[PDB]
């Protein structure tokens, strides 16, 4: 139904997703509608729906940047939901990526972002990546803060704060937390045990209310050092999306 | 015509009179509603010593107009 | 002068009285000094007392 | 909150937090290494270095530097935690809702909601460092009140905060004007209804905020003239005797709790109000030098749950007893004996208050540097609540003060006679002027580049009516 | 009749005095009540120090009004 197939969008816009007419009819969506798209690792974004009949029924087209943000690859499935209660961004504070701004003279904002958002109404969410192609250069950016939170539409009157120091790229990669089950192999049994002992108490509390038991609290993992206990715990916590501490 | 009048202390009241009508009429109205002899009533607006012998026409004063009241005795 | 312990607000509140009562503080059926123990001197919010008997430096 | 809390505080705090305060050091003669690379003595000195302070004669560590110390001590980046907030104000009120199985406090209490023993110890960070008076007239007139009448006085002081380079990441409170509430002053003390005083101060504070000021402390005089022919006063307050009696400390703590300092690094978002209290008593000589103090954070949170009251001994504060709705645990004040050993002495009967204070340093701006005074005033129109003296604000005073200059011109003279605090407040109370008219009045009186604004003011109708009534009044 | 007066101590007193007697009578009332001679006291209302030679009617002092007291020998 809403599990639209992922495809490489022809356009490079960071807030546009092309869908087939049949799917548009199935979900009652329409061209220009802003919808919430969720992929993998609970990643979410807001995209403007556009009708495009070239795609096969049940397939949607998104660009490289959106796929990277959602942490999903081509051929995956994305769930699309209505996003009617999105307000216009009162103030968006954004800083560029240092490596992408090397050798840029003059005001970066006026050169690149000033025409990108004006008369665009692009919905932006915190932690997303958007890329602007200006002149002979292409620069990626980050949505550091959006008011109202956590996401909003960048209107013409929206105030954009580009002041701030460059953001290093290495932070995102070398700090590669939010690691899913795809980074762990050969320990499916213990991973399943931890999942059944952690996720269900948190993700579906009503089960134990219906049965009427107090779920167990403590869990003690042990084994030889260097077997990835910390990695397993981190992966489970990130997959659950809970307040890991 | 609707008008506002504020006393020395700050009490504010609303009165009605025709613009072309002489300000003497408004002074007499205020007096009769507060027993203030005409001489005891001095009306001020934009630093002007308003006097009974005129109307609101000559002072370019219309509806929604605010005036101040003072006693000619020695001050407030 | 009189402001050295015996003035206004020192007679409204018996500061000497408090000190003497603390001295002879027993069921039992003037001078003010600092030879003894303190007794709770409570005044309502918004009152300041500057009438404590002065002490002067070591000289 | 997955990171630092989001909240807005003063600009001074923001700019301070921007900096780092690292104190550079050069190659010591004790280093054994090449030019590059630093061992243990060439490393930059942290802003909170205790040795540097006591070597420079600085007694407390400039709270912002304390925040830097706490952030460095913990909160590793990118891992290790989820940002446990570093600062938290003390709270001694017993949790009325704990319920391990026990009932509320009045008839039941477990070992988890029992206020543990409180260990008083002299504070080390002073929120506000240097209290600075723009013009000596501000306090000279205040003392002049006592000079004429002989009774004591008391007044709140308005102003604003700013940086203070002389101390690592330090702050100064610049006081622009003093406002006197209605008090029933006497010889040995003073009395003032709290309710009426706060009611008046609410609107006075609103107007001051409209002017850009803010309430940053209270100043009172403890002055008693000696028998000397010239002006000499006994020094009742020094190391031998008390600095601030128990009652003054209690009042200062109440005021501090009633003006919280909004901060971004606490669970509640506020910590250790910036509210300096100053006292005038006279140094060892016959001078009338002033002082400054600020009650420590514990005393701030120790008096919210009652637990302290004044005592007949000036330098000691009496302790209350337990009862329903008020639980008072044992209090230990920890000093250091002459042999350099910390000693805990139980003080239920009474304890000195010197463990509930932190000292500041008063001063005046250099008399040959830039003058950014908002008000060239403090010698003119009578101050507000000096009814007891011959002073009395009224129409004839305004006629005698600002009629000859107003009727002729001298826009420089008009400006210098129009930027007075109390005069502005009084004419505002007159209500002769409209809202935006008064806004332009204040913008002309308390700002530079004031030509066009004063011209607009005079050109207005309200000012014309005001001068007309002034002329009419004797 | 009913008037309010801000005292020097900083409080307000409600005094009962008819509007058809000289202000000197009001001064006598206050000074007798609290013992401060009226030879030095002065009244203030609307910035108009009230001269002793006139009564309440001249100023048309409305009921439940308010004045201020000041001291000057
Ligand atoms: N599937 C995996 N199973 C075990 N170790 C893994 C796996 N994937 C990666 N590793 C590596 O094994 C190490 C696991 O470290 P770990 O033993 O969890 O540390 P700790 O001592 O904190 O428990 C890391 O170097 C990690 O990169
Ligand atoms: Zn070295
Ligand atoms: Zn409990």
């Amino acid at each position: 139904d809403n599990m639209l197939l992922v495809d490489d969008a022809i356009n490079d816009d960071n807030s546009v997703i092309a869908i087939n007419s049949n799917t548009m009819d199935k979900l009652e969506l329409f061209r220009g509608d802003t919808v919430l798209v969720k992929g993998k690792k609970r990643k979410d974004t807001v995209l403007i729906v556009l009708i495009d009949d070239e795609l096969e029924d049940g397939a949607c087209r998104i660009n490289r940047v959106v796929r990277n943000n959602l942490r999903i690859r081509l051929g995956d499935l994305v769930t699309i939901h209505p996003c009617p209660d999105i307000k216009y961004a009162t103030r968006i504070s954004v800083l560029p990526i240092a490596d992408t701004i090397e050798g840029i003279t003059g005001n970066l904002f006026d050169v690149f972002l000033k025409p990108y958002f004006v008369e665009a109404y692009r919905p932006v969410r915190k932690g997303d990546h958007f890329v602007v192609r200006g002149g002979m250069r292409q620069v990626e950016f980050k949505v550091v803060d959006v008011e109202p939170e956590e996401y909003a539409v960048v209107a013409q009157d929206t105030i954009i704060h580009w002041e701030g120091e460059p953001i290093n790229r290495e932070d995102e990669e070398n700090n590669m937390n939010e690691v899913g089950y795809d980074d762990i192999g050969g320990c499916r049994k213990q991973m399943a045990q931890i999942r059944e002992m952690v996720e269900l108490p948190l993700r579906h509390p009503q089960l134990f209310k219906a049965i009427g038991i107090k779920p167990p609290r403590g869990v003690l993992m042990y084994g030889p050092p260097g077997t990835g206990k910390t990695l397993m715990a981190r992966a489970v916590a990130n997959e659950t999306g809970a307040f890991f501490f | 015509m609707q008008i506002f009048v504020k006393t020395l202390t700050g009490k504010t009241i609303t009165l009605e009179v025709e613009s072309s009508d002489t300000i003497d009429n408004v002074k007499s109205k205020i007096q009769d509603k507060e027993g203030i002899p005409p001489d005891q009533q001095r009306l001020i607006f934009a630093g002007k010593q308003l006097e009974d012998g005129r109307t609101l026409s000559d002072y370019n004063i219309q509806k929604e107009s605010t005036l101040h009241l003072v006693l000619r005795l020695r001050g407030g | 002068p009189s402001v050295l312990g015996q003035g206004s607000m020192s007679t409204r509140i018996d500061y000497a009285g408090i000190a003497n009562s603390s001295r002879n503080k027993l069921s039992k059926f003037m001078k003010i000094t600092f030879d003894g123990e303190p007794a709770k001197l409570d005044l309502p919010e918004g009152q300041l007392f500057f009438g404590f008997p002065m002490v002067l430096p070591k000289e | 909150r997955y990171g630092p809390l989001r909240i807005k505080e003063l600009a001074v705090d923001e700019e301070l937090e921007k900096e780092d305060g690292l104190i550079p050091r050069q190659k010591s003669k004790l280093c054994k290494h090449g030019d590059r690379g630093m061992c243990e003595y060439c490393s930059p000195l942290p802003p909170w270095d205790k040795e540097y302070h006591e070597k420079n004669k600085i007694k407390h560590i400039s709270f912002h530097s304390y925040l830097k110390k706490l952030n460095e001590n913990a909160n590793k980046k990118e891992n290790g935690s989820s940002y446990i907030s570093p600062l938290s104000e003390p709270d001694f009120r017993i949790n009325k809702r704990c319920h391990n199985g026990h009932e509320p406090w009045p008839r039941g209490i477990c070992s988890k909601c029992q206020p543990s023993a409180i260990t008083l110890q002299q504070q080390e960070f002073r929120m506000v460092d240097h209290v600075e008076f723009q013009k000596s007239e501000i306090i000279n007139e205040f003392i002049q009140a006592w000079r004429y009448t002989g009774m004591q006085r008391f007044g709140y002081m308005y102003g604003s905060y700013s940086k203070y380079d002389n101390t690592p990441l330090g702050i100064k409170a610049v006081v622009e004007a003093i406002y006197e509430p209605p008090q029933h002053d006497e010889q040995d003390g003073l009395t003032m209804d709290v309710e009426q005083v706060k009611n008046e101060m609410l609107q006075i504070d609103r107007q001051a905020q409209e002017m850009g000021l803010s309430r940053i402390g209270l100043i009172f005089t403890d002055l008693s003239d000696a028998g000397a022919g010239d002006g000499s006063v006994f020094c009742k307050r020094h190391k031998d005797s008390f600095f601030l009696s128990s009652l003054e400390v209690i009042m200062a703590a109440r005021h501090q709790t009633r003006h919280p300092n909004v901060s971004k690094y606490s669970e509640q978002g506020f910590f250790s109000s910036k509210f300096v209290t100053c006292v005038i008593s006279g140094n060892l000589e016959g001078e009338i030098d002033i002082s400054s103090y600020q009650v420590s954070t514990e005393a701030e949170a120790l008096v919210t749950a009652d637990m302290i009251s004044g005592s007949t001994f000036p330098s000691m504060a009496y302790i209350n007893d337990t009862t329903d709705e008020r639980y008072v645990p044992e209090i230990f004040y920890m000093k250091s004996n002459e042999y350099g050993i910390t000693v805990k002495e139980n003080a239920k009967p009474a304890f000195p208050v010197d463990y509930l204070l932190v000292t500041l340093t008063h001063g005046f701006p250099n008399t040959d540097t830039e003058t950014n005074s908002k008000f060239v005033s403090s010698t003119g129109f009578p101050w507000s609540n000096r009814q007891a003296m011959g002073q009395s604000q009224d129409y004839q005073e305004l006629k005698k003060y600002l009629f000859n200059v107003a009727s002729s011109g001298d826009f420089n003279l008009l400006h210098e006679k129009i930027s007075n605090f109390h005069l502005l407040l009084y004419i505002n109370s007159l209500q002769i002027l409209s809202p935006d008219e008064w806004k332009l009045l204040i913008e002309s009186a308390v700002k530079n580049e004031w030509e066009e604004s004063l011209l607009k003011l005079v050109s207005s109708a309200g000012w014309q009516t005001l001068v007309m009534i002034l002329q009419e009044s004797g």
